[PDB]
């Protein structure tokens, strides 16, 4: 109730609403931010995974039983195809970390890193089954 | 009849003339200013209650004065103005009443509008604790928690909108400054 022309100060004293409705986009936005790693992370992760377990089912030259080769060809080449299929998978993780972790972005480094440890694991995948591969076509 | 219809307008008009600083005093009095909520408001109007009251007797004695000077009653100048002044003293009370209740309106608005303000400042500061922190999760299902929590925290935010809103457009108070401004 001072100088009440000039009260609307208090009107000014407002603009903490301005201040809190952008802090609120900023801590939903970090938020959104932070997802959608977490989210490309697990999935990287979850492909290393899966690669070494395919990489240690063919290394397990420790062995099972089985000597039928024609067969053993089959669950080979039956093994390509999950490999091809999920090559897919590595793409479109290439294609999420080029296209939403770009120059002025946090992880950018970060994700750009999960994605070289995965091509390295992938190359080591592409070497193994090209070599059992390889056995099994020179023993027909 | 004369002297006895002459000598009760004059009791009228007096009558009515005393009143009528009375309730004129009574408006001024009270000051200028209740704190925050106004009983004002009740009392004011009451005031204009016991005016409505009176509405017979200016009836009576405005219409006994007219009648008396319809016929050539020879204290015509001295009745002419006595009815003059009650007639004035009358338009000067109901324009100092409602001169007043505009402003009762008026200052309605800065008790209720201050309050509105405090209200919402003290409700900013509440919501602090939670909009400081720092945690963002460090695993896809924490991060979808605090996505949720936070869904949750903005709806109730959104609530306000309507009451912020309302601070934003201006007052009578500030209104009036047109004709005062141009």
């Amino acid at each position: 109730e001072t100088a009440e022309e000039i009260q609307e100060r208090r009107q000014e004293v407002l603009t903490r609403y301005q201040s809190f409705k952008e802090r609120v986009a900023e801590r939903g936005q970090k938020l959104e931010d932070s997802y959608h790693l977490q989210v490309f992370k697990r999935d990287a992760d979850d492909l290393g995974k899966w690669i070494m377990e395919k990489v240690n089912i063919l290394t397990d030259k420790s062995y099972e039983d089985p000597t039928n080769i024609q067969g053993k060809y089959q669950k080979h080449q039956s093994l390509e195809a999950e490999v091809q299929t999920k090559s897919r998978l590595m793409s479109e993780l290439e294609k999420t970390r080029e296209e939403r972790f770009t120059m002025g972005h946090s992880a950018h480094e970060e994700t750009k890193a999960h994605i070289e440890e995965l091509r390295h694991l992938w190359d080591l995948l592409l070497e193994l089954t090209l070599e059992k591969g390889d056995q099994l076509l020179r023993a027909l | 009849g004369s002297t006895a219809d002459k000598f009760r307008f004059f009791s009228m008009a007096r009558d009515l003339l005393s009143w009528m600083e009375s309730i004129i005093r009574q408006i001024e009095t009270q000051e200028r200013d209740v704190s925050s909520v106004e009983l004002l408001m009740k009392y004011h109007q009451g005031i204009n209650a016991e005016i409505e009251t009176r509405s017979k007797n200016f009836s009576a004695c405005l219409e006994l004065g007219e009648s008396l000077l319809q016929r050539q009653h020879q204290a015509s100048e001295e009745i002419r103005e006595k009815l003059q002044q009650v007639m004035s003293r009358r338009k000067e009370m109901n324009e100092k009443w409602e001169a007043r209740w505009e402003r009762l309106r008026m200052l309605l608005e800065v008790c209720q509008f201050s309050r509105d303000a405090s209200v919402a400042e003290a409700w900013l500061i509440a919501q602090e604790p939670y909009l400081a922190s720092g945690d963002f999760g460090h695993t896809v299902d924490s991060v979808e928690k605090l996505i949720k929590r936070h869904e949750a925290f903005e709806k109730s935010t959104a609530s306000w909108a309507e009451r912020f809103a309302a601070l934003e457009k201006p007052t009578t108070l500030e209104l009036k400054e047109r004709q005062i401004a141009e």
